RNA sequence: GCCCGGAUAGCUCAGCUGUAGAGCAUCAGACUUAAAAUCUGAGGGUCCAGGGUUCAAGUCCCUGUUCGGGCGCCA
RNA sequence: GCUUCCGUAGUGCAGCGGCUAGCACGUUAGGCUCAUAAUCUAAAGGUCCUUGGUUCGAAACCAUCCGGGGGCACCA
RNA sequence: AGUAGCUGGUUCCCUCCAAAGUUUCCCUCAGGAUAGCUGGCGCUCUCCGCAGUUUUAUCCGGUAAAGCGAAUGAUUAGAGGUCUUGGGGCCGAAACGAUCUCAACCUAUUCUCAAACUUUAAAUGGGUAAGAAGCCCGGCUCGCUGGUGUGGAGCCGGGCGUGGAAUGCGAGUGCCUAGUGGGCCACUUUUGGUAAGCAGAACUGGCGCUGCGGGAUGAACCGAACGCCGGGUUAAGGCGCC
RNA sequence: UUAAUUAAAACAAAGCAUCGCGAAGGCCCGCGGCGGGUGUUGACGCGAUGUGAUUUCUGCCCAGUGCUCUGAAUGUCAAAGUGAAGAAAUUCAAUGAAGCGCGGGUAAACGGCGGGAGUAACUAUGACUCUCUUAAGGUAGCCAAAUGCCUCGUCAUCUAA
RNA sequence: ACAGUGCCAGGUGGGGAGUUUGACUGGGGCGGUACACCUGUCAAACGGUAACGCAGGUGUCCUAAGGCGAGCUCAGGGAGGACAGAAACCUCCCGUGGAGCAGAAGGGCAAAAGCUCGCUUGAUCUUGAUUUUCAGUACGAAUACAGACCGUGAAAGCGGGGCCUCACGAUCCUUCUGACCUUUUGGGUUUUAAGCAGGAGGUGUCAGAAAAGUUACCACAGGGAUAACUGGCUUGUGGCGGCCAAGCGUUCAUAGCGACGUCGCUUUUUGAUCCUUCGAUGUCGGCUCUUCCUAUCAUUGUGAAGCAGAAUUCACCAAGCG
RNA sequence: GUCUACGGCCAUACCACCCUGAACGCGCCCGAUCUCGUCUGAUCUCGGAAGCUAAGCAGGGUCGGGCCUGGUUAGUACUUGGAUGGGAGACCGCCUGGGAAUACCGGGUGCUGUAGGCUU
RNA sequence: UUAAUG
C-alpha cells in the first residue's frame, strides 16, 4: 500500500494533534546478553543437541508492517508504534495517483 | 458443518418489503423510548450499524438503558439448558414498541375507572376477564320458508 | 444403453432444474411438443380429450416422445395429415442424475446429469388432442395406444371446453356471438367490459 | 540475519569525483556481378530507484528492489 | 476416474495483456543458369481449439467445453 | 511390581433414587477435559410463587400451497402489426414507389416449471403481557439535558386489596459428585444413493435400562409398564382342534 | 549354501578390469599406551572393489550425484592473535586455515542413452528431407526370452486337435 | 623443533546412537480438506441442525476504494447532428436501479451507500460494558456509550477504517516505544540487565509438538468399531420373461422376429453396504462322490409354421433317464 | 371551498391524455451592478415585477393502466394430532381442529397536524 | 572458399 511520510496524528506526551515523520519498522539487532539469550545459550552449551524447538511450518508469507511515527516538534521527539493489517507490497509516500488519466 | 457467520441465512429476514425500500421513515426516529417499556424487535437492512442478530429477531424485551442513538434492551434467550435474560444494545432503526403492554395498560385504566365507579352504590361488578362461555339457549325464528335441503353432489370430472 | 424406468419412477427428490449451478446437460429427444395443423382456428376443432395422468410419479421425456410418435402414426391413419392437433402438455424440466459405477464406491456419490424427466402430478393434463367432433373414438384409441408408453395408470377424458380453451362449448358459440370472445389462432381472446371504451368502439366499429 | 560480487546502448564486459570505452548486433557508403567474408563513418546509454556530501557523483555514503555464492538458525 | 500438460501460418516452434504475433521450412514472383539446383532479391499466409469472464486492453490471467499426451489404479 | 488411551476379571443381602452415547476444545476420532443428565448432604420460607397446557391481546416468518396475463432464470405454439432492419427473388437504372413473402423485433395471448426465484401466503410454532416489584397524589436532589421550579432519573411521606383469565402443583437456593461422551429402531418431514436390514439429519416415543398379554416364533410392532396374594373387569388380540 | 519346509539359476571359483599405499604409509582394531593385525610383509606385496571359464567385443554421454586435482589470483569461513573508542564489561574494524563455490579430469564410479511431419510414376514400406530438444538420444548384438501390457502378437514346423 | 601428545575451535561423518514419520476417511493406501473462516441452499416459515451433500469464495487490496460537505444520476433504448460507419464527440426524451458500491454470494442503497470535486487523517490515545463463536472461556470480528484531542460542514450532526455478513493467532523467547516509573540487593553514581504498559517477529494440523521412508525377516496389545472369502438386505450391472405395435418377413404387425417406450423375476456374474466371524469358520482350480432346481439339449406324449417329405424353428405337460 | 411554508402515514397519493382555474399565493418571467458559480446568469446566487395561466401547480374526467380494499376461486390446495384404514407400491379416503393464493367480478382514486393567508 | 545434375 501507500502511506505518507508525513501524519498530522495524537501525540502522547504534548496531548495535541502534531506532525509525526512516517518511516518503515524493522526488527533490532538481537542482544547477546538478554535473558532469553543467556538462557539458551547456557541450555545449549555442553552436550544434548538442540534443546529448544526450531520452527519450521512456516505458512502465511506477508508481515504486519509497522509504522515509527516520530514527532516533528524537537522539543517532544515522542515515537510509538502504530499496526496495520497485511499486506505484500508497501511503499512510502510514492506516486499520489490522479483521478481520471490516459493509460499507456 | 454450518457457518457461524453473523449474517447466515438472513436472505429473506433483514431485507426490506415489497415496494418499502428507500428512505427509512422518520417517525420511527423520532419515536421516545423510555425505560421498562416492553419493547419487540424487528430486523431491518436499510441501516446496518446497530441491528440485531438473528436469533433476537422476533424476540420481545424491555429497556434498561437509552443512550444518544440507541437503546439497550434486556431480551430473553434459550441457550441450550435455561433461559438467560441477557442484554443486547439496539439502534432505533430495529425497534418497535409492543402493544401488549398498551392493552394490559387500558384494562387497568378501565379497571380502575370501574373500581373508583359503583364504591357507593354498593353493586358488585365482576372485574376480572371471564372466557367465552357456553352460550346461553335462543329461539331460532324459521319464519316463513322451511329449511333449505341440501343434497350432495354427484361426482363429476373436471379434468 | 441407460437405466430402466424403475429406478427413477416415483418423485423421490427436490426439483431440480436446469439452472445456472446444473450445467452440463445433455438434450432432451423431446423438442417438437405440438403437431397436426397446429395453423388453425378454434372454430374447425371443436372436439378435445385429455390425457389425464392418475398417480404423483415421474413421466420420462423418452417416453412422451414414444407416446408423441405412437399417437402421431394413429392420427396421421385415421384423420389425415391436417385434421387434429395434438399438445403434449408436459415439459421435462427435472434433470436427473446417474451414479455409474466404473473402486470409490459411496463416498464422494453425487450424481452426473444423465438425463430429464417431467414432474406429474395427480389430476394433471399428458397430452391433449383437439379434432372434429366426428372423430371421437378415434382420439380415444389414439390416447389409448399412446398409454402404453408411460408407466403406471392414466385416463382418457374427453374435455366440456372448446379445444384448447378454459371455456365451455355450450357458451363458446353465445360469447363469440356477443363479441366477448375473438379467435386468436390456437387459444382465443377475451374481452372484458375493464378496458378502454375505445377498444369497445374498434370491436364493434 | 551477515559478508562480497552485478544491474551500464538490442547482447557480453571496462570505467582513479572534472563527448562513459572495447567487442558482437543495426543502418548507411566501399569491395565482389551479389549475399556472406572484410574495411569506413553514424545512431542507440532512465549508468536499478530515491535521498544525502560536494561547486560538480555512474563512482563517496546509507536506504530499499532484482541476481548469485558461502555462512547462521530458541517465537 | 484422479492429478497434471497442450491446442498458434501449409509443417515443426516460439511468445514478460498494450505486436505489424516471431524462426525455419513450404509456397508464389523475379534474377543467376543452356535448364535444374543451389544462390541472390522480393511476397502471402495465422478463426491465435471453442464460450465466457476479469481488464480501459486478453494469443496468454479465470472458468468451463472439445482434442491430446503422460502418471496412478493398491494389501489383502 | 518398567508402561499400556489396549483385552480379561473384580468376592454378602435388602431398601430408595436413577442415566448417557449429546455442546465445545485437544496430533482429538478405542481416550481425556468441559457443559448436560444423576445421586447424596443440606439450608431458607409456606400450610405467595411455578407450569414441555389452553385462552385473551400483541409482534416474527417465507416453509406447504400458489404464481408466471408480476420481477429473475427457463420454456412451447399459434394471431395482429409497421418499415424497426435483413437474408432469396420479382417489376423496377434506382426510389420507405409498389409487391407476395420469409426471418428476427413489437403488441395482446397461450402450455409447462424453479432447493440455491417470487408479488401473495397458511397449519404447526417462537417471543411478551395477563398487577402490590401496580396505579394516583405532594415534595426534595442532580455537577445530565435544558426558552420555561422544562425533560429524565433517584429519593422520601401517604391513599388505593374485588390477589385483577382457565386449570393444575408446596417452592426457591448452595455445595460435593459417580457413570456417560461407540448407539439403534419407529408415524411424519427430508439429504446422498437404482435400492438396501445403506449412509446422514429435524420432532417425539421406545429399545438400550423393561418384565407382562397379544403379533406362532421375535431387543424396537399394538396394548400396557412390574412389591406379595384373593374376588371381579377389560385393553391389544381372539372364540373348529392344538 | 538357508542344522529342522527353498541344494537352486543362488554363493564361491579361476580368468578379466579398476582404486589406494614407498612405511612419520594404505586398510583395520583398541577406553589407553613408544599399543596391536596385515607384518617372519614391501608393488610379481597388502588392503578395497566390480564382473565371472574359452571365443567375439565393451559403442555414446561428465547435464546430475560421487571421487580426484590445482590454489594468496580469492567470495565465505570458527577459535586464538592484532588494532579500536569507552570508566570497564565491550562492540567495531583489519587479518583470516580446512571445507564449501570458482577452474580441469574420470563412466570396467552411480547411472542414463528422444519426439513430430512430408517424401520412390498402382498402393504400402518408405532410403531421403524439414523441425523441437538434450549431456549424448541405445551402437554392435539379441528377443513375445527368466525380460512383451495388448497377447492365446503374425508366419512356418511339431499334432487329428 | 617439526610429526606427536593434552585442550579448545570449524568442516565432514547413517560408520554408529536416540527419536519421528499428523488427522478426517462408507477398510486402509492414492486422491481431496469437508482441519481455521464466509455466502445461498439443505433446514421442515424464531433460533439450532449432519454426510468426502450442491454451487462458490479467503489468507488479499486500498493515501483511498477511509471521514466529512457540495453538485450530479446510473445501465440501457429512441430521435438527430461534417468527416462518423454496429461502435470516437454533443444534445433532447424515456429510464425504481434492469448500473455501480475491489473481490464469492446474499441483503441494502437515487438530491445515496454510486460518479466528480474541496479539505483532511476518527485507520490517534485511554478505561470499562455488550453481542457473535460459546462451556456462556478465550482469539478474531462487531455493537452502543464515556473521557481527551481532532477532521469536515454554515449548522444540525457525521467519523474513532472499508455499506453489512469473511480476510486471521495463546504461554515462553526476541525487537521497538512510553513514564525526570521500580529493582539491580551494605550504601551512592553511571553503563548493563530484570520489571509495568502498548504493537510487532507464529505456530494454515489455524485453542498453537521441533519430525523422512521401508519391512515378504518382522513383533506385541487389541478390533469383526475396520477390509480380503461364505452367508445377509439391495439388484445398478449380468442373465431371463412379459405389455403396446412403427416396421422386417416377395403379398402380411404378431409363422418367426420386433425398434421407439415400459413392467417384472433371479441371486448361477460383477457391484453397493459392513450385520455375523480377527483368543482363526483353512484361501482358487482339478479328481472322486451324493442329492436337488428348471430358465428342456436329446428321449415320451402333444399343438404352430413362411411344416409337401427330410431337416429345422416356436410353445406346453415334464427333471424319469443321459 | 381553497392555497402557501414546515410535515406524519408514504401510489386510495403513481403514470398517459383531456378540460377548468375567481382572489391571495405559488410559479412562469425581466436583467447581471453587487454576493456567488459556470464553456454558457441554462443550474446556483443576486436585484426586481412589464406580461401570463402557456407550463409547473390545484381540482375534475378516462366502460384508462397501476395501486388499495371485498366476493369468487373454496372449505379448494395445504396442514396439528389418530387409527391393527385401503393399496404390491405410488399415494388416497376418513375422525379432530385450522385454513390459502392466481385467473375472473364489484367499489374507491388521498386523509391529517402546526402557523399564516384568500373567498374581504 | 563454393561449384551437384541432364
Ligand atoms: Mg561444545
Ligand atoms: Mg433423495
Ligand atoms: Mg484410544
Ligand atoms: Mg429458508
Ligand atoms: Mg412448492
Ligand atoms: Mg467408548
Ligand atoms: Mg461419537
Ligand atoms: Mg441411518
Ligand atoms: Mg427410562
Ligand atoms: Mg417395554
Ligand atoms: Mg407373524
Ligand atoms: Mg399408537
Ligand atoms: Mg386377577
Ligand atoms: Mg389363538
Ligand atoms: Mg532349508
Ligand atoms: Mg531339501
Ligand atoms: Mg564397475
Ligand atoms: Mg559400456
Ligand atoms: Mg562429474
Ligand atoms: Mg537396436
Ligand atoms: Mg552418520
Ligand atoms: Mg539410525
Ligand atoms: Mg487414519
Ligand atoms: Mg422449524
Ligand atoms: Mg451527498
Ligand atoms: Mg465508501
Ligand atoms: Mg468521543
Ligand atoms: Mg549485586
Ligand atoms: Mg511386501
Ligand atoms: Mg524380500
Ligand atoms: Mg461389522
Ligand atoms: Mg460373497
Ligand atoms: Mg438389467
Ligand atoms: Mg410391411
Ligand atoms: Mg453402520
Ligand atoms: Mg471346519
Ligand atoms: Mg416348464
Ligand atoms: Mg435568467
Ligand atoms: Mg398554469
Ligand atoms: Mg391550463
Ligand atoms: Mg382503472
Ligand atoms: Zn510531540
Amino acid at each position: 500500500v501507500n502511506v505518507p511520510k508525513t501524519r498530522r496524528t495524537f501525540c502522547k506526551k504534548c496531548g495535541k494533534h502534531q506532525p509525526h515523520k512516517v518511516t518503515q519498522y524493522k526488527k533490532g539487532k538481537d542482544s547477546l546478553y538478554a535473558q532469553g539469550k543467556r538462557r539458551y545459550d547456557r541450555k545449549q552449551s555442553g552436550y544434548g543437541g538442540q534443546t529448544k524447538p526450531i520452527f519450521r511450518k512456516k505458512a502465511k508469507t506477508t508481515k504486519k508492517i509497522v509504522l515509527r511515527l516520530e514527532c516533528v516538534e524537537p522539543n517532544c521527539r515522542s515515537k510509538r508504534m502504530l499496526a496495520i493489517k497485511r499486506c505484500k507490497h508497501f511503499e512510502l509516500g510514492g506516486d499520489k495517483k490522479r483521478k481520471g488519466q490516459v493509460i499507456q | 458443518t454450518n457457518t457461524k457467520g453473523k449474517r447466515r441465512g438472513t436472505r429473506y429476514m433483514f431485507s426490506r418489503p415489497f415496494r418499502k425500500h428507500g428512505v427509512v421513515p422518520l417517525a420511527t426516529y423520532m419515536r421516545i423510548y423510555k425505560k421498562g417499556d416492553i419493547v419487540d424487535i424487528k430486523g431491518m437492512g436499510t441501516v446496518q450499524k446497530g441491528m440485531p442478530h438473528k436469533c433476537y429477531h422476533g424476540k420481545t424485551g424491555r429497556v434498561y438503558n437509552v443512550t444518544q442513538h440507541a437503546v439497550g434492551i434486556v431480551v430473553n434467550k434459550q441457550v441450550k439448558g435455561k433461559i438467560l435474560a441477557k442484554r443486547i444494545n439496539v439502534r432505533i432503526e430495529h425497534i418497535k414498541h409492543s402493544k401488549s403492554r398498551d392493552s394490559f395498560l387500558k384494562r387497568v385504566k378501565e379497571n380502575d375507572q370501574k373500581k373508583k365507579e359503583a364504591k357507593e352504590k354498593g353493586t358488585w361488578v365482576q372485574l376480572k376477564r371471564q372466557p367465552a362461555p357456553p352460550r346461553e339457549a335462543h329461539f331460532v325464528r324459521t319464519n316463513g320458508k322451511e329449511p333449505e335441503l341440501l343434497e350432495p353432489i354427484p361426482y363429476e370430472f373436471m379434468a | 444403453g441407460r437405466r430402466p424406468a424403475r429406478c427413477y419412477r416415483y418423485c423421490k427428490n427436490k426439483p431440480y432444474p436446469k439452472s445456472r449451478f446444473c450445467r452440463g446437460v445433455p438434450d432432451a429427444k423431446i423438442r417438437i411438443f405440438d403437431l397436426g395443423r397446429k395453423k388453425a382456428k378454434v372454430d374447425e376443432f371443436p372436439l378435445c380429450g385429455h390425457m389425464v395422468s392418475d398417480e404423483y410419479e415421474q413421466l420420462s421425456s423418452e417416453a412422451l416422445e414414444a407416446a408423441r410418435i405412437c399417437a402421431n402414426k394413429y392420427m396421421v391413419k385415421s384423420c389425415g395429415k391436417d385434421g387434429f392437433h395434438i399438445r403434449v402438455r408436459l415439459h421435462p424440466f427435472h434433470v436427473i442424475r446417474i451414479n455409474k459405477m466404473l473402486q470409490t464406491g459411496m463416498r464422494g456419490a453425487f450424481g452426473k446429469p444423465q438425463g430429464t424427466v417431467a414432474r406429474v402430478h395427480i389430476g394433471q393434463v399428458i397430452m391433449s388432442i383437439r379434432t372434429k367432433l366426428q372423430n371421437k373414438e378415434h382420439v380415444v384409441e389414439a390416447l389409448r395406444r399412446a398409454k402404453f408408453k408411460f408407466p403406471g395408470r392414466q385416463k382418457i377424458h374427453i374435455s366440456k371446453k372448446w379445444g384448447f380453451t378454459k371455456f365451455n362449448a355450450d357458451e363458446f358459440e353465445d360469447m363469440v356471438a356477443e363479441k366477448r370472445l375473438i379467435p386468436d389462432g390456437c387459444g382465443v381472446k377475451y374481452i372484458p367490459n375493464r378496458g378502454p371504451l375505445d377498444k369497445w368502439r374498434a370491436l364493434h366499429s
